[PDB]
């Protein structure tokens, strides 16, 4: 059934599986009109399809052309995610396929479901975590190729860039939920943590910065900093 | 009007015939149940005084031969059984009727409740959901499951109605899965209408007959196939008139003899309040919502 705090090693085992969060596939800025109606205006979205054992981001960027004279888009995008995860699965040699998909939001399991039936041995699944992966849009490289992409384009990412050659994947999952979190709490604050010194870099090839394994305990305890004095400000406590 | 004897009635006994019933005491001098309408189809059910477990029953139509009840002190229940000598059951019967030991099937002249519930129901129908080809009448119980029931065990003794699932690859087409999920219009008209049934008389009868199967022997594979089969029509945007008009009476009459006692078991509060409040058929079923809202205001 549902992933939680109590099965928590089960997602570093060696059962592939992804995540699934689809909080960005459908995107708006919300404006006056002339009239001073209010419209929306749709941007360029992203599926978030993450292996949490390797790292292997999935990210199937959603071109505004997608919503073009369709209705509604908030149901249709959760039915345009499960498609694409579904295609994404069928392209996958068998031995790469997933076991288990968990989509971080409830409202993903029917249509997932509905696309699957052709995979009746991959189990679909919701979790009880809060996780973060709405802010992926906050990491730069990540947010530029969305912005950019003129058509439907899947693009392959590690989120992990190289941690696994030091960490495992249970300490790599746990940083890149940290990063997020701070990233979804307070963007400004959590970017000028990873960026204020000039000599730490992001590699080409990379998505985070270079951190030696001392820099990442002291950036790992600003993020944690952030995320409580965040939470001191929200509650006045 | 047909008459179904009875040897003895040795064992206290709720006996039902179709929606009427009669307690009969140990030993009494019961010898059956005379004036049963011709025309339609009959189930004639049981629930001992001493074990209320296992309520059963027998449907039948006296069109096809000459029925009987006799207890199995074996089996220890009331058998329904053929007579095929004509002259020996007409002897017997008459026999009966003479020392006044029949009970009459108490039909109100003005009252189609019967006819409406069983409008769509045939004896041939109800033996391919309930296999036992040696016998022209077939026996239901309350713990008797479904073929869909014994999927997710004794195939013999399974009610074999039609397998609905909404999420099936017999109800999505590949390529238009939100298009077949959100409206079911191609699982309701082609695979199940043109396809299984051949048309909506069989759908109805097969709805009417696991309605009937729930309410008297609360049956729950049955009560699970009556909502699974009226939702899947709710949750169709394109239904000719004819069934939604005949399936707003059929549901009326179902809803109006339900005793008021068990609607709380009998009925879906899901399945419900989709049909009737957010469904593309909310619109379509005035006198079901009417009694319903009436009636069963807390479900809903």
């Amino acid at each position: 059934g549902a992933m939680n705090s109590s099965n928590y090693a089960e997602l570093f085992n060696n059962d592939i599986k992804l995540f699934v969060d689809d909080t960005n596939v459908y995107r708006v800025t919300v404006h006056k009109t002339f009239e001073g109606n209010v419209a929306t205006k749709a941007i360029n979205g992203c599926i978030f399809t993450l292996n949490p054992k390797t790292g292997h981001l999935f990210l199937k960027i959603i071109h505004t052309s997608v919503w073009a004279g369709q209705k509604r888009l908030s149901q249709l995008a959760k039915w345009k995610t499960a498609e694409e995860v579904s295609a994404l699965v069928r392209s996958l040699p068998k031995e790469e396929q997933p076991k288990q998909i968990i989509v971080t939001r409830k409202a993903m399991l029917d249509p997932l479901e509905v696309h699957m039936l052709d995979f009746p041995n991959i189990a679909i699944r919701p979790t009880e975590l809060r996780l973060p992966f709405s802010a992926a849009m906050s990491i730069d490289k990540l947010s530029d190729v969305v912005m950019k992409a003129t058509e439907p384009q899947m693009v392959l990412f590690n989120i992990y860039d190289d941690w696994l050659d030091r960490i495992s994947s249970y300490t790599a999952f746990s940083r890149l939920t940290l990063l997020l979190r701070a990233l979804k709490t307070n963007e400004e604050s959590a970017k000028m943590i990873l960026l204020s010194d000039p000599t730490i870099t992001i590699k080409s090839y990379h998505l985070w910065p270079s951190f030696t394994d001392e820099q990442w305990i002291t950036i790992e305890s600003q993020m944690r900093d952030l995320i409580l004095t965040e939470y001191g400000r929200k509650y006045n406590v | 009007m047909n008459t179904v004897p009875f040897t003895s009635a040795p064992i206290e006994v709720t006996i039902g015939i179709d929606q009427y019933s009669f307690n009969v005491k140990e030993n009494q001098p019961f010898h059956g149940i005379k004036d049963i309408p011709i025309g339609h189809v009959h189930v004639i059910h049981f629930q001992h005084a001493d074990n209320s477990s296992m309520r059963y029953g027998y449907w039948f139509d006296c069109r096809m031969g000459n029925f009987y009840i006799q207890y199995d002190p074996k089996d220890g229940l009331y058998k329904m059984m053929e007579e095929r000598d004509g002259a020996k059951f007409e002897n017997i019967v008459h026999n009966f009727k003479e020392r006044q030991m029949m009970v009459s099937y108490p039909k109100i002249d003005e009252d189609d409740t019967w006819y409406n519930l069983t409008e769509f129901v045939q004896m041939d129908k109800i033996r391919k959901i309930v296999r036992k080809d040696e016998n022209q009448f077939s026996y239901v119980d309350s713990s008797m499951t479904t073929v869909q029931e014994n999927e997710l065990s004794d195939p013999a003794h399974s009610l074999n109605y039609t397998v609905i699932n909404f999420k099936s690859r017999e109800a999505i087409r590949p390529g238009h899965e939100m298009e077949d999920f959100l409206d079911k219009s191609y699982y309701l008209n082609t695979v199940m209408l043109q396809g299984i049934f051949k048309n909506s008389s069989n759908y109805f009868g097969e709805l009417q007959f696991a309605f009937l199967n729930a309410m008297f022997f609360g049956n729950y594979g049955s009560s699970l196939q009556w909502h699974a089969m009226i939702e899947l029509i709710c949750s169709s945007a394109t239904v000719p008139k004819h069934m939604l008009d005949k399936l707003d009476e059929i549901l009326y009459y179902q809803i109006k003899t339900l005793p008021e006692q068990y609607s709380d078991i009998l009925l879906n509060e899901r399945v419900w309040n989709i049909c009737l409040y957010s469904s593309f058929q909310k619109n379509s079923l005035h006198n079901t919502e009417k009694i319903m809202e009436n009636k069963y205001p807390e479900l809903l």
